[PDB]
């Protein structure tokens, strides 16, 4: 009983945690040459937590 | 037509196998065991016994010294004792009063009740087993003892069997044992010659009618008292009966798997390990060709109530429509629940009865070649403590759509779909930023 419930824990986890950890990497490629540059004219693409 | 199976061993358990030949219809047969024995060989080593002392009748004579003589008996010991004066009954016995010389002497032999009362020794070896089983099918009741080593076989009318030669043959015994008027030991007894005093094994003999012994008790003679008449003596006391009040716990109390004893010859009975292979030789006037065969269809099977639990708390009807009366065969081909009859009715509904380990079984039944399946779910029941056992084969797995893990591919593939935008989100400006 045990054996089960702490495998099926574990593999729901790191999922989340997965699931978390590349979408962030993404979020910074979509945003970072737009950091970049000395002008501050990001268009309207707020869907992605615009500074 | 010949056929192949396997077939549990433990006392009181149906269990039931097919042929489906070709053309006719099908045949259930069901075997069942009721006894089984099992049994080494022996061969003798030595026997014990109580033993008893003898001291026949000292010697005296006087104003003339002595000289005794040797002889063979086991353990003879003799003595020689100067300036001995007795005093018996009515006087002085004799006078000659300084030199006086006086001999003593005694042995050691078997008792009165040992031939009826003995304790022995022996060794084993491989060992064989024989059943006697319980077969019925068709229009026929009988039983038929057997061998068990594959090599022996039986005629039922018209039909051989013969048996497969055991799973493994390991027994509830080693290499020595020990046996006492119906019950048997688990000793090491010492080889021969090496019995050491006061232990068991003290007086040793071969087969149990006369001539040769060995003993060592470790006798010694004294010096008798001043003035009187007797025969001093000393010895270790005897070894089987101080064996026999300090024991053990004897073998019918650790025997393993029930396994049971009674012994003029030595036995281990209703003793429940493992499969026993069957195979089959059946005749051709036990079938039914088609004349009288029912044709069945459109079958439909429900439920209405279940336990688990013990017995036959399973019940489920049936529907068909019919076209001829007769007398047709039943079977549930999977291992998660055993049916009870063997033979269900004509025209009608008919109901049948089951067992089952489990919360939620799913299996396919077949009265006559017709095939149908009908599933339930089920509850525990309240109890602990039942006197009859094990109507059911012991597998309680789940099933492969229950309540129970219906639940499972929701969380499983919900789980699996929520990385799935996350994967492709990922490779969508993956292609872009190469721009």
């Amino acid at each position: 009983t045990i054996v089960v419930v702490i495998r099926v824990s574990v593999v729901v986890l790191l999922s989340f945690a997965a699931s978390v950890y590349m979408c962030v990497v993404a979020r910074t490629k979509c945003l970072t040459p737009y950091a970049l540059t000395p002008g501050a004219v990001v268009p309207v693409t707020i869907g992605v937590l615009c500074c | 037509y010949e056929h192949t199976a396997v077939i549990p061993n433990q006392v009181g358990f149906p269990y039931k196998a097919h042929v489906a030949r070709e053309g006719y219809s099908p045949l259930t047969l069901q075997m069942q065991v009721v006894e089984t024995s099992l049994e080494p060989t022996l061969n003798l080593e030595y026997i014990t016994c109580d033993y008893k002392t003898k001291v026949p009748s000292p010697y005296v004579k006087c104003c003339g010294t002595a000289e005794c003589r040797t002889q063979d008996k086991p353990e003879y010991k003799c003595a020689v004792f100067t300036g001995v004066y007795p005093f018996m009954w009515g006087g002085a016995y004799c006078f000659c009063d300084s030199e006086n010389t006086q001999m003593s002497e005694a042995y050691v032999e078997r008792a009165d009740v040992c031939k009826h009362d003995y304790a022995a020794a022996y060794r084993a070896h491989t060992a064989s087993l024989r059943a006697k089983i319980k077969v019925t099918y068709g229009t026929v009741n009988q039983t038929v003892e057997a061998y068990v080593n594959g090599d022996h076989a039986v005629t039922l009318a018209g039909t051989k069997f013969i048996f497969g030669p055991v799973s493994t043959a390991w027994t509830p015994f080693d290499t020595k044992i020990v046996v006492y008027k119906g019950e048997v030991y688990n000793q090491d007894f010492p080889p021969y010659g090496a019995g050491q005093p006061g232990r068991f094994g003290d007086i040793q003999s071969r087969t149990l009618d006369s001539k040769d012994l060995y003993a060592n008790t470790g006798l010694k003679l004294a010096r008798p008292a001043a003035g009187n008449i007797h025969v001093p003596y000393t010895q270790t006391p005897s070894g089987f009966k101080t064996w026999q009040k300090d024991r053990d716990s004897p073998l019918n109390a650790k025997a393993p798997f029930g396994c049971t004893i009674q012994t003029n010859p030595v036995r281990a009975m209703n003793c429940a390990v493992g499969n026993i292979p069957v195979s089959m030789d059946i005749a051709d006037s036990a079938f039914t060709r088609l004349t009288d065969a029912p044709i069945i269809s459109e079958l439909l099977c429900t439920v209405s109530t279940c336990t688990h639990s013990s017995d036959f708390g399973g019940v489920a009807v049936l529907s068909y429509k019919v076209e001829k009366a007769g007398r047709c065969d039943v079977h549930s081909h999977s291992n998660v629940a055993v049916l009870q009859e063997v033979s269900i009715e004509a025209e009608g509904r008919s109901v049948i009865h089951f067992s089952t380990a489990s919360a939620a079984p799913s299996f396919i039944v077949s009265v006559c070649s017709s095939r149908a399946t009908c599933t339930a779910k089920c509850e525990p029941p309240k109890d602990h403590v039942v006197t009859y056992p094990a109507n059911h084969n012991g597998i309680t797995l789940p099933d492969l759509s229950s309540t129970a893990m219906t639940w499972a591919q929701h969380l499983a593939g919900g789980v699996g779909l929520l990385i799935a935008l996350a994967v492709l989100i990922l490779v969508i400006v993956t292609c872009i930023t190469l721009r």
